[PDB]
RNA sequence: AGAGUUAAAUUAUAACUAAGCUGUAAAAAGCCCUAGUUAAAAUAAAAUAACCCACGAAAGUGACUCUAAUAAUCCUGACACACGAUAGCUAGGACCCAAACUGGGAUUAGAUACCCCACUAUGCCUAGCCCUAAACCCAAAUAGUUACAUAACAAAACUAUUCGCCAGAGUACUACUCGCAACUGCCUAAAACUCAAAGGACUUGGCGGUGCUUCACAUCCACCUAGAGGAGCCUGUUCUA
């Protein structure tokens, strides 16, 4: 549940030492934060390792082993396909909540009233 | 040390699945808060900084809980408007 | 609202209850004032911003022969009337 | 198919065997994954060191051994030496949070060791020794 | 640039249109291709419906072309093909019966095989980190690999030859060496692979 | 803001400490 | 405030294995009496519980057990009395770990800094001093009200009884006095002289080697082609004449 807020802030009516020192006022805004984009990372490292394992033992020749190189090519193709498709699927769907653009309008429909 | 070994923070793999067992253990540690504590204990933090971090985290948790509660409350009104054009 | 306390009869398990004696007392005066304004050839504008009964209010105003406003109320409508409506426009004599 | 992720403690009477040996006699693999290096030591149940391999022992360098590929290679290097002495199942005990944490665990399987369990024995003091000061003053 | 975005690339394959009834998946697309009023660009002069032309050969000729002497580039390509054909025929006639069943005289297949042999597998990308540039190993696209394979051979044959030796004569020897996996192009590919194997530990710097 | 006066007082105190150390 | 105890980690210490360990964006230095696993006293500190908000006048206090114990039949009130975080001093003891200073290694034009390594005072116990903090929740104590009423921001505006302070700014947490186990110390604390300002809050631009999203199509990179800077000449400049 929501953590208690009674007796936390520094106010004239509060007799004790304040517990929380908010950086900004605890006012519920009418817009949620934008979804952060995930930082990318290198891919197919484990397959490049086994591809170079062929070269290190076979004096850098591709006629010795072929399955590792083909698997690395398949991994590169799959990584490219995932980079292309996920870049448009993730910004569209989250599977757990509404898009931030719709959430902002929903919050503007029923905003908070810090005043009056 | 004095406790018995292979009891705490131990997960048994299922049918040779190691990647999933490692993810399960990582989730165990994250939910128990050990990952954050280990990352924090690499360098000592002064008590003033610890208090500031605790206050900031508490305020952030309160704000996030209230925002999630309001989102769940207002989720009903996401339906299509029946009085369009009036 | 803080100013609704004198106009409330009480609270029935959280829900406030409005007394009907004062409701009727105010409504008699309101209807008398509206009828006198209509009798004296006054422009009556039914204003309401609520997306449930907009069509009903528009039909009621059409039947009455008075004017209605149930859409987005523009900024300088009543104040900057000579620039929002026309060169010389007669403002409504009653707003409901 | 009732499977429990909890370890099979010796105090119980469950009948689980790997290659005919009980969970207590299965060898151990201590993987210390630091922020700059990853070391693996495969020992027997009697605490007898069987195999040892670190990222620096594979011809890497200062910043080269700190990556996950170095730990993945060290896993295979340790697994080869473990299999050379007749080891088929091992209990992985991880120590420390580093980039080559899961890399060594999967490198063991790549090198041919079947992991039955992953134990996270990371030293977390109960506010004991004071660590070093923070960086970026 | 004069063609608008609505213009679509033409299809030159005649067998694609000769038998549209052999499959139904292509029918659903080729029936709506023209229904949407899709305009088609003009067919380029380089590309035609001839069966003796290859896109790889056309790309190599375009890369070898200097300025706008397409006629000279085409003549050089034809002379290189003639030279490799005659050099293969000479060895075919000089060899015994057992080698005749193994030696190949078709220039197109040996050209394609040499290009594939000299195609690199992975490349290096310079990434700036900490104020210094690191050559991170990176998988390469098919077009990039083919372009590098062609460019290495072209650059080697343009500069590493004697003045009296002509471009078709040098290219004929280089194609055979690449096909047999002995050429300096293959040596350069091996050098690139060894550099990538040396810098493999820096592959974590890549973020894609 | 008030940091200007704080820094001015800090500089004065530092100079006074250096003078005391020298003399 | 005393007395007793230690779960995790670490270490002095032994055995097996192995060669590096540590170190950073990258390196170098350092240790190879090194590293991993198994056992391991002493010192230091006291993960989660804590999304708890209690105790104490404040400072401050949250590993466990025991003893003593948290004034006032409750207003304000000092220069009087008693306390008073960290740091520092004196004498004795302990010293895992961290670390002023220092000595090396990086970077830089310089780096007596930020980065890494080793180590000292010190942080740890007893007694005696020192009595300072952005000792700030920058909001005095005691009993109240939501009446009138938004300079601005911020923690909304105010009553009744008091105490302590405030008279432009710099000079100035200064000099000269008194007092103090303090002697490079603390409290109190001016003047000459210079200026017409010194300041608090806010608005709009601009900037940001702040951060988060969307971009660069000859544009930044990943990449392509053709050139300049090398030679002669033409031509235009800057220089001597
Ligand atoms: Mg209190
Ligand atoms: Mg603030
Ligand atoms: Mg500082
Ligand atoms: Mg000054
Ligand atoms: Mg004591
Ligand atoms: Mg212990
Ligand atoms: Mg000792
Ligand atoms: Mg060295
Ligand atoms: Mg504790
Ligand atoms: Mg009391
Ligand atoms: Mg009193
Ligand atoms: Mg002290
Ligand atoms: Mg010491
Ligand atoms: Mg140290
Ligand atoms: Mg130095
Ligand atoms: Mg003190
Ligand atoms: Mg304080
Ligand atoms: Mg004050
Ligand atoms: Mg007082
Ligand atoms: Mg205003
Ligand atoms: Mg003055
Ligand atoms: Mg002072
Ligand atoms: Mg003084
Ligand atoms: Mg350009
Ligand atoms: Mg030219
Ligand atoms: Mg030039
Ligand atoms: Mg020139």
């Amino acid at each position: 549940a929501t953590p208690s807020l009674r007796g936390r802030l520094a106010r004239l009516g509060n007799p004790r030492r304040p517990i929380l020192k908010p950086n900004k006022p605890l006012i519920l805004a009418n817009h949620v934060g934008e979804r952060r984009r995930e930082k990318g990372e290198a891919t197919c490292i484990t397959e490049m390792s086994v591809m170079m394992a062929c070269w290190k033992q076979n004096e850098f020749r591709d006629e010795a082993c072929r399955k590792e190189i083909q698997d690395f090519f398949d991994c590169a193709s799959r990584a490219e396909a995932a980079r292309k498709m996920r870049s448009i699927q993730e910004n569209l769907g989250e599977l757990g909540s509404l898009p931030p653009k719709k959430l902002n309008k929903l919050l503007h429909r029923f905003p908070n009233k810090p005043h009056v | 040390a004095n406790h018995l070994k292979f009891i705490a923070r131990t997960v048994m793999v299922q049918e040779g699945n190691v990647e999933g067992a490692y993810r399960t253990l990582n989730r165990i540690l994250t939910m128990d808060g050990l990952i954050e504590d280990i990352k924090r204990r690499r360098y000592y933090e002064k008590p003033c900084r610890r208090r500031q971090r605790e206050s900031y985290e508490t305020c952030r948790r309160i704000y996030n809980m209230e925002m999630a509660r309001k989102i769940n409350f207002l989720m009903r009104k996401n339906r299509a408007d029946p009085w369009q054009g009036c | 609202h803080r100013f609704m306390e004198p106009y409330l009869f009480g609270s029935r398990l959280g829900q406030d209850i409005i007394d009907l004696e004062q409701t009727a007392a105010h409504l008699q005066l309101a209807l008398n004032f509206t009828a006198h304004v209509a009798y004296r050839e006054g422009i009556i504008l039914f204003v309401s911003r609520h997306r449930q009964f907009a069509h009903l209010i528009e039909t009621t105003a059409r039947d009455c022969g008075e004017y209605a406003h149930t859409r987005y109320f523009k900024g300088g409508l009543l104040t900057n009337a000579p620039l929002l409506l026309g060169p010389g426009v007669r403002l409504p004599d009653l707003i409901i | 198919s009732s499977f429990s992720i909890y370890p099979p403690i010796p105090g119980q009477e469950n009948s689980l065997r790997w290659a005919g040996k009980k969970f207590e006699e299965i060898p151990i693999a201590h993987i210390k994954a630091s922020y700059n290096n990853t070391q693996i030591q495969v020992v027997s149940a009697a605490h007898q060191p069987l195999a040892h391999a670190s990222c620096g022992t594979e011809g890497f360098r200062n910043a080269k051994k700190g990556t996950g590929i170095a730990a993945q290679t060290a896993g295979i290097a340790a697994a080869a030496k473990a299999t050379g002495k007749g080891v088929t199942h091992v209990r992985v005990v991880v120590k420390g949070l580093g980039p080559g944490r899961l890399s060594a665990i999967k490198g063991l399987t790549m090198g041919g060791l079947e992991v039955i369990s992953i134990t996270d024995n990371t030293p977390i003091p109960h506010n004991g020794c004071r660590p070093r000061k923070a960086r970026r003053l | 640039s004069r063609y608008g975005p609505e213009y679509k690339d033409p299809q030159i394959d005649k067998e694609y249109y000769r038998k549209p009834l052999a499959e139904q998946t292509e029918e659903e697309k080729y029936e709506r291709d023209f229904k949407k009023t899709q305009l088609i660009k003009a067919a380029p002069a380089t590309k035609t419906s001839s069966v003796f032309e290859d896109p790889v050969i056309s790309k190599f000729t375009n890369m070898m072309m200097k300025g706008g002497n397409k006629v000279l580039a085409r003549s050089l390509m034809t002379q290189t093909l003639e030279a490799v054909k005659r050099k293969q025929f000479a060895k075919y006639h000089a060899a015994s019966a057992e080698e005749q069943a193994t030696i190949e005289r078709n220039p197109y297949t040996i050209f394609h095989q040499a290009l594939k042999n000299c195609e690199p597998v992975i490349g290096l990308v310079p990434i700036l980190k900490g104020g210094h540039f690191y050559q991170v190993p990176v998988p390469l696209a098919d077009r990039r690999r083919r372009f590098l394979a062609m460019k290495w051979m072209i650059a080697e044959c343009r500069e590493k030859k004697h003045r009296r030796v002509l471009m078709p004569e040098k290219l004929s020897q280089e194609l055979l060496e690449a096909f047999h996996n002995q050429g300096p192009v293959i040596k350069r590919k091996h050098d690139m692979h060894k550099m990538a194997e040396a810098n493999r530990a820096l592959a974590h710097y890549r973020w894609w | 803001k008030n940091i200007l006066k704080i820094r001015r007082r800090k500089m004065n105190h530092h100079k006074y400490r250096k003078l005391v150390k020298r003399t």
